[PDB]
């Protein structure tokens, strides 16, 4: 079986699909790790290239190249699973608890070789995945960090957000490597732009999407895009992308540049927890929902 | 041995988690009823109507590992005071259901966190949930020495964090506590359960703590340093809080991951049992008080009533205090009449209230260590108690001494006294009308006659403690003032309280009183210096006696009696708790009013601002003559 | 084990007799504290100043062994009651004496003795005594079977034993009794101690007294027979009246002297041990419910708030009453569908209040038992019991059950139901709102569809209970009418009481109610024949139920379910004791009154004579709806 | 729970300036709901959710005579004793224009549905009197482009300083309740002896019609009041405005207060233990309206300077019944 509560999804760039899940519920509270090369058989079982059981539940996940998964835990633990030769095994590659709680996000930096997590332990770590060591645990934060997300091309920088209304900006290059952007309400989701490297958005728990100039501290653009929060955010491969923000009022929605809504989805029936664009087809774009929903959109 | 739970955040499988903590060695399992990530919706759809199970089932474990073995948590994304109002319905919703299933479970306590200011809609709802239904599950409130925004790296460049010292500001934490419980209403399900920092605070904070209601101290694996051999240990410092954790009882929860990978995890607990067996002994006083720390004691009547067998028993074996009271005999004996006279001059002793005769030996064996010759009077008002002491004179005493069933107010003398031994003094020296006694007695002592004790001291102290505020408060009976409790004094051995300043005398009483005026009441005004913000719930109180020149017993703490066990301190409480400052004094004052029937105690407080006068003309509290 | 003392009359050395008389095997021994022929002058001179002691020490034994071992026993002289000025002020002054004495040693009971009509002035100074000071020792009324003067030996030539009968003069020990309590105000220190004689009275004036407060029975040597080997033994009568007072678990006492010479004393009390061992073995409900004797249990709501988890997993284990339940669904299965129809028919089963499912899987069973197909839906209002319902229908059952967390009132069923089932039946059937939920739910039920239950019945018994008439009134509570604890019935496994009359039907409830107009208020006159004299404190209730057919349930005592654990009988107080003679007609009314929001009952007493309206509009006791 | 006796409907009948407020509300808007081209060829449905005497029917009718249009009027009354002196005024007076219903508004299945429909159903504190859920069970029965007169409600507190007041509250211990349950009750009392310490703030705001799919009448609420004197807090004053129909508003609000209207007097909500307030401090209050399927309360604490105690929590004190 599949645990019900879907979590992430992540197109590969050769196409394939990876689906971390988590069972919130029932007997046991664990989570599970697929790789379908079909995508549109997912999340059948039987139909997948790979599978595999982890201990806890899945919080949130990332490729690490084109073998690699990288893992945040429940159980306090970042674990990296590499894939199979064959593509038809995941098998556990480093499992290290160094977090006192849940790790709630995981980012890849961009040399691909060391990795940002933030757990509810309010505690953001930066990982070397080829010693498996942490190199840094930074406390800036005063709440459980909701989301981290590395800077596409820089290998320092990275972006945090948590409950203590905080969002910073990261360059590890500085003595003291946090700097605060701005209270209203609390951020959850946060998508470095991908072309501008000083431009990012972010949603927020009200449901609202804004659009930030890392130059001048000030919203450039916001809209109230969702009724609850927004979970999650992620750009399109487009030269010029679209935006796409999953919420938990359970709908998708697909944004412009100026964050005007060009696509609605109503198709899931509880949160929507992550959304993909195929790599092969641009106007195709995979939702995951803790209704066992694989969606396959097809976005104007 | 330690009473340790195991604090976690992540249960797979209830009964393999279980399983393996128990075989870690510890006692109880804090963890979540719902998955910790599974956020519900109550109100709009279509994740209003999310098909179950909601969480896992009742099933997988037994009643009574239910009832014993697992600690509740709420879960973290619940945030009743959220300022989104969907966030705040849902979280309302969230917590009834999740305090619903707790109680359902039968869980003995429940976790929930203080980590900000503002926790009113929080109180609402646990408030509400208390009243409603019928369970008796406790409640911790998790809340921290030192505030995670006060605790953080000083690593963001444009807001760095404020160096400079803020007294009230390092003590934030402590405010939500006390708003939190205040806003219940001191309910007696609502306990603290307090968690450890890297960095320790300031003494001030920490002595903030002493007094409330905590239940549970949380050590997170990440305060616990390595040493030489590679085992978790604690600083000096926190050895020191532990100790003061470990005298107030409270269950000890370790938290976090396992950072000392190369040992096991029961290492940490390995740790807190080698400290709670390398405990500073407890000394004689520490053990015979051993179960009455803070148990409140109604007041007696030492005339009213007669004492019972049992007592005199017990109170008949506390050693120094009767071995002061035989020095203090045989000092006297010797200074009264020299050794030229040893022969020649019989001394005649009198013991107002003998008892069972402990005194009366004592005066016997002051005699044989003096060398010198007595005549014994020893007169009780307790006829069962004359019993014994009659019993005691046909078989052993003999002619020396004379046994009197009489009140000494009522009691003609034969012949005067050149000592006269009493031993009337309560835990507040005279709340058992010693000065009334000893007044009516005095009549029939020598013109130059010896009273032991000679003199004798009251104390009062101002004391911080929510724990027997609430005590007191649950002294309600029906059938009388509503707040009769309050306006009397108790006999307790404090322990969960924080004294505030040092102890000042009150009332100060000789024997014999060499005035014409003979004026047992009075009137007394302490001014107490407090260098700490706290909230004042009652006065302390303790009492010195000169029993013979430097012969003395003492229950003040500064200069108490080793070992002895006769007296516990009392209690003056206040109908309302006072909120003091750091530097304001604590203004209060005292009357010892009477009249011809019964004494009686009156208090108030006048600063730094005024409570009612408690206990106007005795309403409440009374000692009849 | 039996627990038993020694009673005796003459103590030499204190030391000496009660080693020899606990070497015998008594657990106590009831002796004098001051020597019964030894009579004292308080009044006039001189034997007003007698020099003591007054009697023997309190140091002759331990605290602990003054505390366990002694029971006390008043001075035969002492006559309060005397028509002679000077012995009432005399035995006034030494019963407060001795009573305060019997205080000092902290014993744990004391005798005093009931041998005439007038004892108005003994139960003046034993109220006042008990008003006096902090004691906690009990009081032992010795009161016989039949009194002296009614034993004595028709050996007076001039004045003859009546030997005509007489119902209410051959009582008259229990008058002694009742109006002594009476005087005192029914205190729960004073109880009794029932002195067994010789030849036992009618089985009337034995039936008396099994519903009052015994806590000792006394059975002198003198009343014990003779067997072939010479042992002591007793009658069939005596030994049946010994295992009545076993289940009341009441203390035996031996007195008098040996008088089989030839055996020793530890005899009487190996034959009463034998006895013991002999008793009838208690069947597998009083094995159940050991432990609730007498306890009271205060009304709950079935609607307002949600079971524990504990109590689903004790009443759970039931088998009689699921078997029962089983057996009913069995039955209507085969008599809904024929053979022919077995495969071609579903029946749609719904299960109105599910809790965790045990009629789940008893309808589960029903239908594997009678080969017929079933559709099940598990309806259940309390969510953390939905939580393992979802929770066994994904492990376990399936498609088959749908659950459905909701009320039955408020579910707008998808289809209509050939059986709905439920177990809403509180002690007194009706009193948990099976009739108003039944009704919310049947609009849902076929117009040919079975209601399990069918059918349920009250009744209704008027009882004796000076024990529970006390346990009532120690139900006070403040903040709320101090009365109020008299107007709510309790269930309570009814143990010391006395059925005065056949129970009676009181309310009966039928489903589908076939009538328009359906009022479940009711109004209902209850006439009891009492062939006795007796003291009415209230009314037990019990219910029988029909499930399907012949297939019924009980807890009427004369057709109660055999092993069946889960209901105790239900008991409404009355304010006031009523007194009913032999021959009268206890007439009882009781309604069942509701409005939109809740359900209550109303009850009052009209013969012989009048109570107050119990409970009006609910005014102390309500079922939320 | 209770009915209203004869001479309170005698006494509140006698007040000209509330009834001649909705007297215009209502001429208001039967102008506004139909042209003077329509004037004969149009009928509108007014419903009186609570007519008690008959007051508001007679208002209605006025209004209409008043507007120069025709309306067909339903006086909907649960009390029976005043529908017994509706049904007498029906047959001497209004005869077939009035239909008098014996029935609750949220338990009444309307035969048609009411283009306007006309109550008085608020307290002291506006919705201290159910006036939300009586609506609410009501407005099934009003057209899609009905009209409810009052349009809205908010009620509004300000922090008091009163000795008198304070002791009269702690003066009203009762024997078998708690001995403090009179400090968690609102008293409406003609305010005298005491000292208004910061300006009246909105507190609880309803509309009626409520177009929301999930109508919920609870509420929580934080009022922060600027003291700008030392003084003792023993209490919360509160009254109410009321919007009957855009312009037309009815207020017991001293700054806006309706001139000559008796009918409402203020309500006081106290606290069990005084406060004391310095110069500039700030005031903060917090008020719940809470409710189950049976009944509706509120629930009250004060957060700065100082806390005090959650008050009637779970309504153990005192509650509406539904
Ligand atoms: C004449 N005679 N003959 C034989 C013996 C005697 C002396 O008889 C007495 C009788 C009573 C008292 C005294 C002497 C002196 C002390 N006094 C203290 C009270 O004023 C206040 N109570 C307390 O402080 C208190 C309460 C409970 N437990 C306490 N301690 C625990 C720790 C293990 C025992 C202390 C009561
Ligand atoms: C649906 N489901 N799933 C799993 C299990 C279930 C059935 O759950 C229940 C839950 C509660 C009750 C029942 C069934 C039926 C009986 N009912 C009796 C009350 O009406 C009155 N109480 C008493 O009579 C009483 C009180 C205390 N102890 C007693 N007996 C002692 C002797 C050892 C136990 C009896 C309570
Ligand atoms: C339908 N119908 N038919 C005929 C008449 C009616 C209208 O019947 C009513 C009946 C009752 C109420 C109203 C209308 C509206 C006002 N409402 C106020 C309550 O909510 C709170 N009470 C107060 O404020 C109060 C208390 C005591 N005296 C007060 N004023 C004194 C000054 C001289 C009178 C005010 C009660
Ligand atoms: C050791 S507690 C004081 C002792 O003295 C006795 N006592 C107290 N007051 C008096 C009094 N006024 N006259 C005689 N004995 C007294 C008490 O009964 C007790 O034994
Ligand atoms: C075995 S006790 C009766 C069972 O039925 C449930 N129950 C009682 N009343 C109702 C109701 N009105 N609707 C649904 N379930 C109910 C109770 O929660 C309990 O599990
Ligand atoms: C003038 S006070 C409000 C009036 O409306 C009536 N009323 C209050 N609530 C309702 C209700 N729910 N249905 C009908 N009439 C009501 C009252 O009985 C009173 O006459």
């Amino acid at each position: 079986c599949m645990e019900r509560q879907l979590e992430a999804a992540r197109y590969r760039s050769d196409g394939a699909l990876l689906l971390g899940a988590s069972s919130l519920s029932g007997r046991c509270w664990a989570g599970s790790l697929w790789l379908f090369k079909d995508p549109c058989a997912a999340p059948n079982e039987g139909f997948c290239s790979a599978g595999v059981q982890t201990e806890a539940g899945v919080a949130d996940l990332t490729w690490v190249g084109e073998r690699g998964i990288l893992v945040a835990s429940d159980s306090g633990a970042v674990e990296l699973w590499e894939l199979d030769e064959n593509e038809t095994l995941i098998v556990s590659k480093f499992c290290k608890y160094e977090h006192d709680d849940i790790v709630s996000t995981v980012s890849v930096l961009s040399s691909g070789t060391q990795a940002v997590s933030g757990s509810k332990d309010i505690c953001i770590k930066v990982w070397d995945l080829a010693q498996q060591v942490v190199l840094s645990s930074y406390r800036a934060h005063a709440a459980q960090v909701t989301c981290v997300a590395a800077s596409p091309h820089k290998d320092s920088v990275f972006l945090s957000c948590s409950e203590d209304n905080r969002i910073l900006l990261w360059d590890t290059r500085c003595p003291k490597p946090a700097s605060q952007i701005g209270p209203g309400y609390l951020p959850t989701s946060l998508a470095w732009h991908p072309q501008q490297s000083e431009v990012f958005v972010f949603g927020d728990e009200n449901g609202t999407v804004s659009l930030v100039d890392t130059k001048s501290t000030s919203c450039v653009l916001s809209s109230a895009v969702h009724s609850q929060c927004v979970t999650g955010l992620v750009f399109s491969p487009h030269s010029v992308p679209f935006l796409a923000s999953l919420s938990e009022d359970c709908s998708l929605a697909v944004l412009d540049s100026s964050l005007s809504e060009l696509f609605r989805s109503q198709a899931h029936r509880d949160f929507v927890r992550d959304a993909t664009w195929s790599p092969l087809n641009h106007s195709l774009l995979t939702t995951v929902g803790w209704d066992h929903q694989v969606v396959h959109h097809v976005v104007p | 041995r330690v009473s340790s739970g195991r604090d976690l955040n992540c249960v797979p499988e209830i009964a393999d988690t279980l399983g393996a903590v128990a075989k870690q060695g510890f006692d109880f399992l804090c963890m979540p009823v719902f998955h910790p990530r599974f956020k519900r919706e109550f109100i709009q759809e279509p994740a209003k109507n999310r098909p179950g199970p909601q969480t896992r089932s009742d099933l997988l474990l037994s009643g009574r590992d239910w009832n014993t073995l697992i600690v509740g948590k709420l879960s973290p994304w619940i945030r009743p005071d959220s300022k989104v109002e969907k966030i705040r319905r849902n979280s309302e919703a969230a917590m009834l259901q999740e305090l619903n299933f707790g109680a359902y479970l039968g869980l003995p306590a429940f976790l929930l966190p203080l980590n900000q200011e503002d926790n009113t809609n929080l109180a609402r709802v646990l408030t509400n949930h208390i009243h409603t239904g019928h369970h008796s599950s406790m409640f911790w409130m998790r809340v921290p020495l030192v505030a995670p925004e006060d605790l953080r790296d000083d690593i963001i460049e444009n807001a760095p964090t404020t160096h400079t010292e803020e007294y009230s500001g390092e003590e934030k934490t402590w405010m939500w506590w006390h708003n939190f419980r205040t806003l219940c209403d001191y309910s007696k399900r609502i306990a603290v359960a307090l968690e450890i920092g890297a960095d320790l605070p300031s003494n001030h904070v920490i002595d903030r703590w002493l007094g409330e209601p905590i239940k549970a101290a949380i050590l997170p694996t990440s305060i616990f340093l390595t040493n030489k051999k590679g085992f978790p240990v604690l600083s000096k410092m926190h050895q020191r809080l532990i100790f003061r954790l470990l005298k107030l009882e409270v269950q000890f929860i370790i938290t976090g991951t396992n950072h000392h990978s190369e040992k096991e995890f029961c290492s940490y607990l390995q740790y807190l049992e080698y400290l709670s067996q390398n405990r500073p002994p407890p000394n004689a006083y520490e053990l015979f008080a051993k179960g009455y720390e803070d148990y409140l004691q109604s007041p007696l009547q030492p005339l009213m009533d007669n004492l019972e067998s049992q007592t005199y028993e017990v109170f008949e074996k506390d050693p120094i205090k009767y071995s002061q009271y035989q020095q203090a005999i045989y000092k006297c004996l010797l200074d009264r009449v020299p050794e030229e006279e040893k022969d020649t001059n019989v001394q005649v002793l009198m013991v107002l209230g003998a008892g069972r005769g402990p005194l009366v030996n004592a005066s016997l064996r002051a005699a044989k260590q003096a060398d010198r010759r007595i005549k014994l009077y020893a007169v009780e008002k307790n006829p069962n108690a004359v019993v014994t002491l009659e019993n005691w004179q046909f078989e052993e005493w003999g002619s020396q001494v004379t046994v009197v069933s009489s009140d000494m107010r009522e009691w003609v003398a034969p012949e005067k006294a050149d000592i006269i031994v009493s031993e009337l003094l309560g835990s507040f020296a005279d709340n058992e009308l010693s000065p009334e006694c000893l007044d009516g007695a005095q009549h029939f002592l020598k013109d130059d006659g010896v009273s032991i004790p000679g003199e004798y001291t009251s104390f009062l102290a101002p004391i911080s403690s929510s724990k027997l505020y609430n005590e007191v408060r649950a002294c309600r009976e029906k059938d009388r003032d509503p707040e009769a409790q309050f306006e009397m004094p108790y006999v307790v051995r404090l322990h969960n309280f924080h004294q505030l300043s040092a102890p000042q005398p009150c009332f100060t009483f000789s024997h014999p009183n060499r005035d014409p005026m003979i004026d047992n009441n009075r009137y007394c005004t302490l001014e107490f210096p407090v260098e700490v913000n706290t909230v004042l719930h009652g006065f302390a109180g303790y009492f010195e006696t000169v029993l013979y020149q430097d012969i003395t017993l003492s229950i003040r703490p500064e200069t108490h009696s080793p070992g002895m066990f006769s007296w516990f301190p009392i209690l003056f409480p206040i109908k309302q708790p006072i909120t003091v400052r750091e530097g304001q004094t604590i203004c209060v004052r005292f009357w010892r009013c009477s009249n011809s029937k019964k004494v009686w105690y009156e208090w108030a407080v006048t600063a730094p601002v005024c409570s009612a006068i408690h206990n106007p003309t005795g309403r409440s509290y009374t000692i009849g003559l």
